[PDB]
RNA sequence: AUUUUAAAAUUAUUUGAAUUUUUCUUCUUAUAAUUUAAGUUGUUUCUAUACAGUACUUUCUUAACCCACUCGUCUUGAAAC
RNA sequence: CCUAUUAGCUGGUUAUUUUCGAAAGAUCUCUCAGGAUCGCUGGAGUUGAUUAAUAUAAUUUUACCAGGUAGAGAUAAUGAU
RNA sequence: AUUUCACUCAUAUUAAAUAAAAUAACUCCAAGUGGGCCAUUUUUGGUAAGCAGAACUGGCGAUGAGGGAUGCUCCUAACGC
């Protein structure tokens, strides 16, 4: 016998593959699998590693997001790994080349309006094999709803954490607890 | 493209004739420093003016116990001495901190002072080396210089001749030699233990403890 | 023990049996793991009725070979053999079970003119 | 009947099995209720550092921009 | 790279020699002077020893002085013990 | 040399001092004499006198020189002296002592088998003090004078023990107990 | 069945023999400052922000300073995890720590020692030694000096 | 099938070199080999000059040496009277 | 027939290999054969590290703290004697 | 106190030692568990108990192997073929 943590097996922690069965996205993690193996460089394993991300890691990206994140380098490419989606919000847009998954097709259409032009992986490897001169970005991983549920328990002190309620008036989790008129609060 | 390989192959003959140079001070310092240990023992025998040698600054220890039924803090003391099975060894730098670490496992070991034929002995036939990455380390004996070159050349060590001069004499680099070295995996003695219960102090027969100089027939005789 | 033919090894034979299979008439000696609370065999008592493990899983050089030295194929009619025209020495060739006299005769006779053994070649006649 | 009243057997093993965690120690620390009349100056403090900076990246910005 | 049988690096000459670059010299300066004929060292003993007669009697020396004090060690011990002894 | 019949024990003599401090500059050196079975042992033994007789330890001690001292003549006969001093299970005795065997070191192992099988006491509960040189004429036992008799002799009421190779089990008929 | 706020505190909250009698007068002379190391005593003879039970002896930083209290960062460890403590004391409870006091002076070591060394242009290094083996040297010892010692028997 | 190669050692040279002082003294300038490199190859027999036996493979049945308490379950603890 | 009423209780709960692997503490509870909640565990995932170093450590060293158990005392106080 | 500019405090062995220290950190979902017992040392009640109740660590439980003839807890030692 001899004394190791876990037997002295190393462990990693998260994906291991692509769990889609997206032949085109199985080829994309191909590409960029050869590609981060064989380049060195820490862009294409990085893209490697976000192509197999569960979808609530890729999560959307605005076009007005996507456009500020690009304002202080207007020639370059902005490459991410979730989807584009169009933002009413922004009255204009100009001028971005977008490499993306996905692109809502409001989204795109306003980008080849506004003069950029959407690319694909396959295009983003095919002429800017090693990153070069190209940002990545990601969207908002923790802003939807289900990270509003956790964290400490609803009823924890100062407790940010969202309840299950069936329904958001006033008869509905409001007295004993939440107030200190009944018991206690919070 | 033709000039990568005859610029690849000169670079053996310069690397070559290096060491072929840094071998024969090696050899000369080797030489006078055995000159200067006897000559000041000579000279201490004259007149009552005496001369010694300190705590050897590197001991060899080998664990006897097994991994059952041992306390937290012996265990902790033991996997950061990287003395993890029931017969392996490790060199351990001698100071206040590792003395005083080591004196609570002193009933689960037993240590010495390993001399230069016997650290020899330990690293040529026994010298198993991390190969790997960070943390990959993937043990490998030594079998050659190449490794120890890649992990340690530019840190000029490259050799185990290099290396034996430097965990014998406690050197300026034993992070990156005593930390190279896998963990000596060593068999039972040959003629057995006396006692792994009782210490080697007791007037009774028995193991644990500081062997001092006498842990060189136990290493050769477990090698 | 373990059996050495030539550099097929097989490092156990005399399949295990099910604990208590023998003594018992219901218990039909197909292997099965014994849960148990104080089985005796769960606890690997010594003496009695060993369990597999994956330690004795064979060589994967030489797993699915046969003393043929080579892996077995089931065949059911003719131009079924087809892909052992270019295998004829890494693959022997067994008729299906369910394969009538005629039949069997006609993918004797082209298996041989293929030049791939067959397994039971006696069979039905 | 009778029950095992108490004992912290296993207790510590159990919480060196994930170890003795640590706190996170952030750099910064909320000033909601430290000393008040002296952080509100501070935010003073802060506030007139960015009023100037303001207008003056406006004005380079409306000088480059022509 | 393929795992190959580990050579023994004390006893096989071509691995132990290509590990220890310095060690066909160290041993070959070994072996002539085992090869150092019987005449040379019978002939020398004597001269070595008077040479080292001054050393065995620096050692008298050292060591007699640890007989004396063991002996008036003694002699003060029992001086002690007479005294105490009514 | 036979291993069966031999003790381990060699001659040391390893100099050192209790540790100098501010408070005391010059500590003197000090210095003692004992056997074991083998040297890390007497320096244990030692450190542990210096720790009941006086006040210091390892951890206050050092030195600065170690030697072997072999004795003048190892194959003589000699007739030295040790006392000892052991305590039993209900009390703490002492004696003096002089065996006779070639030299020193093996005149240490010969009592405390002596002691072991007559008292039980084990070797931990046992200590040897100032090894000398005792006279002929001074024993008081009973049995060393007459190892010094100008003329001695007894038979051989010896009981064979031959080597395991001629050991033999089945015996042709039944051995005598004469011999010579 | 009794767990008072001052429970178990007989002797750890009782004055010491010699050492009755309020706090000293220059003690409130104390600059402390945020951030500041500081060990946490109880002195029983202030009853008002006196420390808690465990807090005795303890030490932490000062995350908050009043008129007259100050809050220590303390470390407690819980079952299998150790949390920060916000402890607010009164300043006689509180005491200036001397945990790095033995930094501050190396601090002060660095810019008159490094400071000249490297424009020197000398590789010397500043870590700390913590000693073990006794270097070789030469000693010389008189022969009237070595007294001796033996062992003693039973009374 | 684009490192069982480079070196390492050895042999037969050879060039210069050196030092222990030379038939296992040491280092490249060059050559050609070899393995101690660079995890076992060779020779002779037998099977055997047969198409399944008295041989070889394998299943089964019996012994023999050592070992082996009814499982499932509740239980701190089950072979449990 | 409602009704396959309810049961914090007893018994049972069906293929293989591989990998990880517990608790019998604690808080509350008309709670003490139960439950909820921490703790221990598995799976999933991200951020990291992969740079013999930093984070880190049931470890030691250096520096500095806090203690009133063992011991000691009736001369130092109470309580004894 | 904050901010901005300067200078710069080993970093080419690492502001002490050691470290199969990133096998880390964090998040989510959820199982089982919440009758425990034994050994050394300490200790309360009891004349005592294989008694009742606690502290530390290690085990039994959940675990086989060699030894103690025999034995859930002892010693050695933990387990792929």
């Amino acid at each position: 016998g001899i004394a190791l943590k876990n037997v002295g097996r190393i462990k990693k922690h998260g994906r291991k593959h692509l769990v889609s069965k997206n032949p085109y996205l199985r080829l994309l993690v191909k590409l960029y699998n050869f590609l981060a193996r064989r380049t060195n460089a820490n862009f294409n394993k990085i893209i490697a590693k976000r192509l197999i991300m569960p979808k609530r890691y890729r999560p959307p990206l605005s076009l007005s997001k996507l456009q500020y994140h690009m304002a202080n380098h207007p020639n370059d490419i902005a490459v991410v790994v979730g989807s584009i989606t169009d933002d009413k919000r922004l009255f204009s847009l100009k001028q971005l080349k977008v490499c993306a998954l996905r692109f809502t097709e409001t989204a795109r259409k306003r980008i080849e309006d506004a003069g950029g032009e959407c690319l694909t992986f396959d295009q983003l490897a095919l002429k800017y094999p090693t990153g070069k001169k190209c940002v990545l970005l990601r969207g908002p991983t923790k802003a939807r709803t289900a990270e509003k549920h956790f964290g400490k328990a609803p009823g924890k002190p100062k407790s940010k954490a969202r309840p299950y309620v069936r329904s958001k008036g006033r008869k509905f989790e409001k007295a004993r607890g939440r107030r200190k008129s009944r018991a206690y609060k919070k | 493209a033709a000039k990568k390989i005859k610029t690849l192959k000169l670079i053996n003959k310069k690397k070559r004739n290096d060491l072929r140079q840094r071998t024969l001070r090696y050899e000369e310092e080797y030489e006078s420093e055995r000159k200067k240990i006897i000559e000041l023992k000579r000279e201490a025998r004259k007149n009552n003016c005496f001369y010694r040698e300190a705590e050897k600054k590197v001991v060899f220890v080998i664990r006897l116990k097994g991994v059952n039924k041992l306390p937290p803090k012996v265990r902790s003391v033991f996997r950061l001495l990287r003395l993890l099975q029931v017969h392996n060894g490790v060199f351990v730098k001698v100071n206040k901190a590792t003395k005083e670490m080591l004196k609570i496992v002193e009933p689960y070991v037993t240590y010495g002072y390993p001399t230069l034929s016997t650290v020899r002995k330990l690293l040529y036939k026994r010298g198993y080396v991390r190969v790997g990455k960070v943390r990959r380390y993937a043990r490998k004996k030594i079998q050659d210089n190449a490794d120890i070159s890649k992990h340690l050349g530019k840190y000029n060590v490259h050799g185990i001749e290099d290396m034996v001069y430097q965990l014998y004499t406690c050197g300026p680099v034993f992070k990156k030699v005593n930390n190279f070295l896998w963990a000596f995996k060593l068999k039972p003695p040959r003629k057995g233990f006396k006692a792994k219960r009782h210490a080697f102090n007791e007037p009774r027969p028995g193991d644990w403890g500081n062997r001092e100089a006498h842990i060189n027939e136990l290493i050769n005789r477990m090698i | 023990a373990v059996k050495k033919v030539g550099k097929i090894i097989k490092k156990r034979t005399k399949k295990f049996t099910r604990f208590q299979s023998n003594r018992f008439m219901r218990v039909k000696p197909a292997w099965r793991k014994p849960r148990g609370i104080d089985c005796r065999v769960r606890r690997r008592y010594k003496g009695t009725n060993l369990m597999p493990s994956i330690g004795y899983g064979s060589n994967k050089k030489t797993k699915f070979l046969l003393p043929n030295n080579k892996y077995k194929y089931v065949v059911k009619n003719v131009k079924e053999m087809e892909p052992l025209i270019m295998n004829h020495t890494k693959y022997c060739v067994q008729i299906a079970h369910n394969v009538s006299s005629k039949k069997r005769k006609q993918i004797i006779e082209r298996a041989k003119q293929m030049n791939v053994s067959v397994i039971n070649a006696k069979a039905r006649l | 009947a009778k029950s095992k009243n108490h004992t912290n057997h296993n207790q510590n093993r159990k919480a060196h099995k994930n170890g003795i965690k640590k706190p996170k120690k952030h750099k910064f620390m909320s000033r909601k209720g430290l000393d008040p009349n002296f952080f509100r100056n501070q935010k003073y403090c802060l506030k007139g550092i960015q009023k100037k900076k303001k207008e003056l990246k406006l004005k380079a910005k409306q000088e480059k921009n022509n | 790279k393929k795992r190959l049988q580990n050579k023994n690096s004390l006893t096989n000459f071509a691995v132990r020699c290509r590990l220890n670059p310095a060690y066909k010299l160290l041993r070959s300066l070994a072996v002539l002077r085992m090869r150092k004929s019987i005449l040379e060292k019978s002939k020398n003993k004597k001269e070595k020893r008077v040479q080292k007669q001054i050393q065995k009697k620096e050692l008298q020396k050292i060591n007699h002085d640890y007989y004396k004090g063991v002996a008036k060690a003694v002699k003060k011990k029992k001086k002690r013990e007479e005294k105490k002894a009514k | 040399i036979d291993n069966s019949l031999n003790t381990n024990i060699h001659q040391y003599h390893i100099v050192g001092r209790a540790i100098p401090t501010a408070k005391d500059k010059n500590p003197n050196v000090y210095r003692m004499c004992i056997f074991a079975k083998n040297d890390t042992n007497a320096k244990s033994r030692f450190w542990y006198f210096m720790k009941k007789i006086n006040k210091l330890k390892k951890s206050n001690g050092e030195l600065l020189a170690c030697e072997q001292i072999k004795e003048r003549f190892p194959l003589r006969v000699k007739n030295y002296g040790v006392l000892l001093r052991y305590d039993s299970r209900t009390g703490t005795h002492n004696m003096y002592k002089e065996f006779r065997d070639t030299t020193k070191e093996g005149a240490i192992a010969q009592l405390y088998s002596e002691m072991a099988g007559r008292h039980r006491a084990r070797a931990s509960s046992i200590n040897i003090i100032r090894i000398s040189e005792i006279s002929s004429s001074l024993v008081r036992r009973p049995h060393i004078k007459q190892l010094l008799k100008r003329r001695l002799r007894f038979p051989a009421l010896h009981l064979p023990t031959l080597q395991k190779e001629y050991r033999k089990k089945f015996a042709s008929k039944r051995p005598s107990t004469y011999r010579m | 069945k009794s767990r008072g706020k001052r429970s178990g505190t007989r002797y750890k909250f009782s004055k010491k023999f010699r050492k009755h009698g309020e706090c000293t007068a220059n003690k409130y002379l104390e600059k402390l400052n945020y951030g500041d190391y500081v060990d946490i005593v109880c002195d029983s003879t202030q009853q008002k922000g006196m420390p808690f039970n465990y807090y005795h002896g303890k030490t932490g930083k000062i995350f908050h300073i009043t008129k007259r209290g100050v809050g220590v960062l303390v470390n407690k460890r819980v079952k299998h995890r150790i949390e920060q403590k916000k402890v607010c004391v009164r300043i006689e409870h509180v005491r200036k720590s001397r945990c790095n006091e033995d930094f501050l002076l190396r601090k002060i070591k660095n810019a008159e020692l490094i400071k000249e060394a490297k424009l020197k242009n000398e590789h010397i290094n500043i870590k700390r030694k913590t000693e073990g083996p006794k270097p070789a040297a030469m000693i010389k010892v008189p022969p009237s000096k070595i007294i001796t010692i033996e062992p003693l028997p039973f009374y």
